């Protein structure tokens, strides 16, 4: 029983600060690290913070790097984002994910539910997709395809590339980790594929389950492409 | 290196881990209690307060690991290896024999792996022995004792004849009589141990 | 009358003896006379995995060639990662005790027990994240010896009370259970195929049971002391064990009787753990003299010596893709040799 | 009494010598086949590439 | 007689040879022996704890082999410095520090050996590279709080009659401050390391000897050598050193201490060989360690 | 500051021989004046003395010391 309560949603005046807050249960808590991923409502996911397991290093996008910190409270197992002085960008839907990282291990297994937050008005790695939207049916065959600025096959064998699929008014899950692996509980029809640098994603024989947007990520180096969305 | 850093962080964390497990479970002390079949190891670790029994207790400081390993029946060269390294033998004997208490501590004090550890020798239930003596003489258990039945001097010929299995000088022996005392056995156990780790402080600095 | 059967009982054995003597016609001493010698294996320690602190009594190599299990007295069961060196997991056990570990062959699962009569059955992969019970097997009497997954339900269990059992981990009841020892069993070595399996004892006898029923099939009397270490020859019809005899012998399941025996005037240490290569054609021997001595299967000549250990090489194990031989110690330091 | 187990003893006796004994001539044909036939699949027995190897 | 020598010379003669071969046996031992100390206590050990004070004690004690070639020219310059100002100034600082540090730490170590016997039910809840370490740093700056007098006051010096430039030191040169120096040198050097040697080992003995199965015989034969060495190798220079520093600039006392200087420096470094070769024989298994560190 | 002083004593010579007599005159820390004097022309008596004394006195009651730097 995982669980990911995340906390803390609602207005914040421009210019403010919040402390966005993960609140875990179910787990060893301390093993994992943390990602404070996010969505804007009319966007795609957007990395937004990692903290290491015991808080050996930190890392942040550019656009908070500074702006927002993160800390993890180990004994109560909670995980807290610290943003300061929003911005109009900064009206998103945040995800708290974990991450496991030792050979043979899955990044990115379960996210929260996740909270929406609003305010009022007032030398990278790159993955693009090559479709917005694809027409699907029950029974049918789909295959989406991803690309990125550069190869992500490291030298010791891996491709560090990811699928999620969110399915409408629900919360993201992992389907494939470094591009072939299925994660736990995504059934066979999934089946990721590719090399070099163009990367595709079959989701044959497709159960009426499988309509959603799936987002392609890159995690060679500290990032989510726009996602394309299959209609039944 | 990839997002690898990651999992070599949370292996230098297990490492840290490790090295903290290390530290905090040496500063314990391991002692073996092998000996003789209802020779009253339940009740010397009882007043202290299916396998290895690791009965603990922690006195003055110090915290004794109690490992009574005769509750398993299997020949001992087969598992008495992994007791190597132990700081002390809690070896206790019945009175109420016993030849065969004889032949286990001679296989014990003499043993390639035990060769540096000392013994505690505790003789136990000796109000017993006392009732037997003054009922029965020792010659009985004792052929070729030559002295009458009186209590002390058949009690050293019994100690020294234990004592008599020793083939290292080496070694020490810190025979106990305990007369179902109580907080004494504890108290010779810990002057033991202490003897013992004072001696293995001399010979890590180099006194030794 | 029961003094009528122990005769037949002996003349059981000479008949069959002269039977076993019958099919003796050649030896392979004198057949490997066609072939070379591997000559001078000079295998070099790739790698130290230095995290155990205490004599890390046995190992066992992961399926995918990339990852071991390694238990010790200091009462962690560390899982080792064989190039990063990395420690990917360190699982703390209920009794520090340990000569028996064992990694699923489908990475699963680990196991582990000793000198506490339990088997420790731990689930890598759980979804809280971290390692833990997943079954404790009780049911011996004895210490536990050595451990080896059929698959991730049913594993087969060595003993010191002369009793080999296999269980299913599915209830945990000793679904099977095995006899036919006098001495205390002491390694345990499925066979490629998994339908039987060999073990060793103190009586030093060695003999094949099938795992579909209790019936024993073949016994083994090469060696004069009892069989510290038992091996499967990678193609299955054929195993060796090791003693403190100080010397390997090599049998066949078929032939049922000695092929070899792996002896030199100068070795008198006795032997702690033994495996093969992947072609067979290769012996690794772990002695009690600080080394690991190579041995050429076919013309028992030493190949070589692997030396880097300051105390007993207690347990050792060639990868399953033949790729290097890994040698853990009571010096604590896992060695990698290829 | 031990009758029983010991003509159970007996009985697997037997049983061991109903077992089929090949030639050990074929059986050791058998062993030195197979090691020749699977000598190139090893990286101990024939010297491994450094590049191919991956402990270097 | 009508040559450009004059009527009196100054070769390497005198018992000076004598310092010059003591400094030559002390190189050859620093540069062997000694060095492999540190490198056995650091790589294949120093996990256990009681190998943190020798691999430090090593280090000071080779760190002071280092200053031997600059001993040795100096003495065969006739104490000629072709070092500038800044090396007066520095160099000789680094030096006391090197000698100190070992005197310390061998202070350090007998209070450690002392509280291994006195307190070993303590000692197995103090004892860890945290308590080794911080008293190691202890005796390394008490090391550098007797030499900051020479980081201060060493100034070069020159005469101009031959170009034998030569270092030395001001110490006001028309009042006393020489004394407190001097003196607080000689105790915490000297006096203060002797006395926590000679009691902290008196009392291990005492004790080992009393209860039964510690009395060795061989924890003797080791705190003898070690203190009876020490004693017979820095009394002299100490000794010297002090009486020099009370003493006015002249008068045939001051001469004969400036003519026996040099040996007794040489007597001062003979205990920077002794300490690496007691650790190397006494210490057992420390003899398949230096085989097997490779 | 102290080349003047003897360049100045030394300049009364009369002769190559007093000169290098002052020159090695003015040399030791281990050898008083009396002890060097002893081991040497009937000038080298008297500007020997003369030239060791001036300087000895000058190098005194300045800051220095012929302290060996192993100390």
């Amino acid at each position: 029983d995982v669980q990911l309560v995340e906390s803390g949603g609602g207005l914040v005046q421009p210019g403010g600060s919040r402390k966005l807050s993960c609140s875990a249960s179910g787990f060893a808590f301390s093993s994992f690290g943390m990602h404070w991923v996010r969505q804007a409502p009319e966007k795609g996911l957007e990395w937004v913070a990692y903290i290491s397991s015991g808080s050996g290093t930190i890392y942040y996008a550019d656009t908070v790097k500074g702006r927002f910190t993160i800390s993890r409270d180990d004994p109560k197992n909670t995980l807290f984002l610290q943003m300061t002085s929003l911005r109009s960008e900064d009206t998103a839907m945040y995800y708290c994910v974990r991450s496991i990282y030792y050979y043979g291990s899955s990044p990115f297994d379960f996210w929260g539910q996740g909270t929406t937050l609003t305010v009022s008005s007032g030398s990278d790695i790159v993955m693009t997709q090559a479709t917005s939207s694809v027409p699907v049916t029950p029974g049918e065959s789909v295959s989406i395809s991803c690309r990125s600025s550069k190869s992500l096959l490291h030298s010791n064998g891996n491709t560090y590339l990811y699928w999620f699929l969110q399915r409408p008014g629900q919360s993201p899950q992992l389907l494939i980790y470094r591009m072939s692996n299925l994660a736990s509980g995504v059934p066979d029809r999934f089946s990721g594929s590719g090399s070099g640098t163009a990367f595709t994603l079959t989701i044959s024989r497709l159960e009426a389950e499988d309509v959603g947007v799936y987002y392609c990520m890159q995690h060679l180096e500290y990032t989510f492409g726009a996602g394309t969305k299959l209609e039944l | 290196s990839a997002e690898e850093r990651a999992a070599l962080e949370r292996s230098k964390a297990i490492e840290k881990n490790l090295k903290e497990d290390g530290i905090s479970a040496a500063k314990d002390v391991k002692l073996l209690l092998l000996g003789a079949d209802n020779s009253g190891k339940s009740t010397i670790v009882k007043q202290m307060k299916t396998g290895i029994v690791e009965t603990h207790f922690t006195f003055k400081n110090l915290h004794f690991r109690l490992f009574d390993v005769g509750g398993q029946r299997s020949e001992r060269k087969k598992w008495i290896h992994c007791f190597e390294d132990v700081t002390a033998i809690i070896f206790c004997v019945d009175l109420s024999d016993m030849h065969e208490s004889l032949m286990l501590f001679d296989s014990i004090c003499n043993n390639k792996f035990f060769i540096d550890t000392s013994i505690i020798l505790f003789l136990n239930k000796k109000d017993l022995f006392g009732e037997k003596i003054k009922k029965s003489p020792l010659t009985i258990c004792f052929p070729e004792y030559t002295g009458p039945n009186t209590y002390e001097d058949a009690a050293a010929y019994i100690q020294a004849q234990f004592e008599s299995k020793n083939r290292s000088p080496n070694k020490e022996i810190y025979c106990h009589m305990t007369c179902a005392t109580d907080t004494n056995n504890a108290q010779v156990i810990f002057d033991a141990v202490t003897d013992i780790i004072i001696a293995n402080n001399l010979r890590g600095c180099g006194l030794y | 009358e029961l003094d009528q059967l122990r005769q037949e009982a002996e003349q059981l054995k000479n008949q069959i003896r002269d039977a076993r003597k019958a099919c003796a016609d050649a030896t392979l001493s004198q057949i490997t006379n066609n072939i070379d010698p591997v000559g001078r294996i000079q295998m070099r320690t790739r790698r130290t995995l230095r995290g155990h602190l205490a004599k890390i009594y046995a190992m066992h190599w992961g399926t995918d060639s990339r990852l071991l299990v390694s238990a010790s007295q200091d009462g962690k069961l560390i899982i080792w990662d064989s190039y990063t060196t990395n420690k990917v997991h360190a699982i703390p056990l209920r009794s520090s005790w340990v000569m028996t570990c064992a990694y699923a062959p489908s990475g699963n699962y680990v196991a582990c027990g000793g000198l506490d009569n339990i088997c420790s059955i731990y689930n890598l992969k759980t979804r809280e994240g971290n390692v833990r019970v997943s079954r404790e097997l009780a049911g011996h009497t004895g210490y536990l010896s050595c451990c080896r997954f059929l698959d991730d339900n049913q594993i087969v269990t060595s003993s010191g009370d002369t009793t080999c059992a296999l269980w299913d981990i599915e209830t945990g009841q000793q679904t099977t259970t095995f006899t036919g020892h006098t001495g205390d069993v002491m390694s345990l070595s499925l066979a490629p195929d998994t339908r039987l399996f060999v073990s060793g004892a103190c009586d030093a006898s060695a003999k094949l049971w099938d795992v579909r029923e209790g019936m024993c099939r073949q016994t083994f009397t090469g060696h004069e002391s009892d069989i510290n270490a038992i091996c499967f020859f990678p193609n299955g019809n054929a195993f060796a064990t090791g003693s403190d005899d100080a010397t390997c012998r090599l049998f066949d399941l078929r032939a049922d009787q000695e092929l070899m025996t792996y002896s030199h005037d100068n070795i008198i240490c006795g032997i702690t753990s033994v495996s093969f290569s992947k072609s067979g054609r290769l012996l690794l021997a772990g002695y009690d003299d600080f080394n690991c001595n190579v041995w050429d299967a076919l013309k028992a000549d030493r190949a070589g010596v692997l030396a880097g250990h300051d105390n007993r090489v207690s347990c050792l194990g060639v990868t399953d893709d033949g790729m290097a031989v890994a040698t853990g110690s009571w010096d604590s330091f896992l060695k990698i040799w290829n | 009494a031990s009758i029983a187990q010991a003509r159970k003893l007996v009985e697997q006796l037997k049983m061991e010598a109903n077992i089929d004994r090949i030639k050990v001539s074929k059986a050791a044909a058998d062993l030195m086949a197979y090691c020749e036939a699977h000598a190139k699949e090893d990286p101990l027995l024939t010297p491994v590439p450094a590049s191919e190897n991956p402990f270097r | 007689l009508n040559t450009p020598v004059d009527k009196t010379s100054n070769t390497l003669r005198v018992p000076d040879i004598l310092a010059l071969v003591i400094f030559a046996v002390v190189f050859l031992v620093g540069v062997l022996g000694n060095a492999l100390v540190v490198w056995v206590t650091a790589f294949e050990a120093k996990r256990t704890i009681n190998a943190i004070w020798f691999l430090n004690l090593a280090v000071a004690d080779f760190l002071s082999c280092l200053a031997l070639p600059i001993l040795f020219t100096s003495i065969v310059q006739h104490h000629h410095w072709p070092f500038g100002g800044a090396a007066c100034s520095i160099l000789p600082s680094l030096i006391l520090l090197n000698m100190y540090a070992s005197i310390l730490l061998l202070a350090t170590i007998s209070a450690d050996r002392f509280l291994l016997v006195f307190k070993p039910i303590w000692c197995q809840n103090f004892r860890g590279a945290g308590l080794a370490w911080i008293a190691c740093a202890v005796a390394w700056g008490l090391a550098l709080l007797l030499t900051i007098p020479s980081f201060l006051y060493r100034v070069v010096r020159e005469e101009y009659f031959p170009p034998k430039v030569l270092c030395g030191v001001d110490y006001s040169h028309d009042k006393r401050r020489e004394r407190a120096v001097a003196i607080v040198r000689l105790v915490l050097g000297f006096l203060w390391p002797l006395l926590t040697l000679t009691i902290c080992y008196t009392f291990i003995l005492l004790r080992t000897w009393s209860r039964r199965a510690t009395r060795s015989t061989k924890t003797l034969k080791v705190v003898v050598a070690v203190v009876a060495s020490f004693f017979i190798f820095w009394l002299p220079y100490q000794v010297t050193g002090i009486m020099m520093s009370f003493l006015e600039p002249s008068s045939p006392t001051f001469l004969l201490l400036k003519k026996l200087d040099s040996l007794c420096v040489s007597f001062a470094y003979i205990n920077c060989c002794i300490n690496p070769i007691i650790y190397v024989v006494a210490g057992q298994g420390f003899q398949g360690r230096l085989r097997k560190s490779l | 500051l102290l080349r003047q002083k003897i360049e100045e004593q030394a300049a009364k010579y009369k002769h190559s021989v007093p000169k290098k007599c002052c020159y090695d005159g003015a040399r030791n820390f281990y050898e008083t004046c009396e002890e060097r004097v002893a081991r040497v022309g009937p000038l080298c008596i008297r500007a020997f003395n003369e030239c060791c004394t001036i300087a000895n006195k000058i190098r005194k009651e300045s800051p220095h010391k012929p302290v060996q730097l192993g100390r």
